[PDB]
């Protein structure tokens, strides 16, 4: 029996006052270190309400282009931390750390701070328990045959859940254990679109589903481009 | 498996 690798973030919530110094902790059940290239496969995401996760840092300490120096990713192997030397207003939001070492990719519960390349996703869905629905994701600025198309889930809670990913070139797919049955990811390079189908829907499926890409031409790259997401509502009843 | 899956994908 092979685990999954748990990401434990703390504190979950933290009222903060401008200027203050915040320190978020992210621990993993298992090593995230690749002794081969001595890199720690840990990525940090910042998420403001109503929006999809924004890439903050990857490989534990490397800041994505555009993120202010006041943000610092540190840690190694199993203990990681994100620090904001002086919290700004536009800094609020929630923060998630992600295991990018081995499948299935898993996200932490995150730390909520209390006071043209893009992906087009299909419209919002309203479905009955037991039914199935197909979500779409079309790349508008690149060729999906050059990327791994991922599908991420997120219920009202906040926790991000990796569903799986597919290789449009060889149609190779990888699914998270718990979604191996409820989900099916398909790719149509012709239209440059990725699909995700959920079957036997329950209220447990009510959430926001995001699609994302990972370039495969670079030596390595995290999940940078995320669509706006499609809200799927499965009202329970009868 | 990630870094290995990428290499395999590109190569």
């Amino acid at each position: 029996f092979v685990r999954d690798i748990v990401m434990t973030q703390s504190p979950s919530s933290l009222t903060v006052t401008a200027g203050e110094k915040v320190t978020m902790s992210c621990k993993s059940s298992q090593s995230l270190l690749n002794s081969g290239n001595q890199k720690n496969y840990l990525t940090w995401y910042q998420q403001k309400p109503g929006q999809p996760p924004k890439l903050l840092i990857y490989w534990a300490s490397t800041r994505e282009s555009g993120v202010p120096d006041r943000f610092t990713g540190s840690g190694s192997g199993t203990d990681f931390t994100l620090t904001i030397s002086s919290v700004q207003a536009e800094d609020l939001a929630v923060y998630y750390c992600q295991n990018d070492y081995s499948y299935p990719l898993t996200f932490g519960a995150g730390t909520k701070l209390e006071p043209e390349v893009q992906l087009q996703q299909s419209g919002a869905e309203l479905v009955r328990p037991g039914a199935s629905v197909k979500l779409s994701c079309t790349a508008s600025g690149f060729n999906i045959k050059d990327d791994f198309m991922h599908w991420v889930k997120q219920r009202p809670e906040q926790g991000l859940e990796w569903i799986g990913r597919i290789d449009p070139a060889n149609d190779n797919t990888k699914y998270a254990p718990k979604f191996q049955d409820k989900a099916t990811i398909i790719a149509d390079t012709s239209s440059n679109t990725a699909y995700l189908q959920l079957s036997s829907l329950t209220s447990e499926d009510t959430a926001v589903y995001y699609c994302a890409r990972r370039e495969v031409y670079s030596y390595y790259s995290p999940l940078d481009v995320w669509g706006a997401g499609t809200t799927v509502t499965v009202p329970s009843g009868s | 498996v990630v870094q290995e899956a990428l290499d395999k994908a590109r190569e």
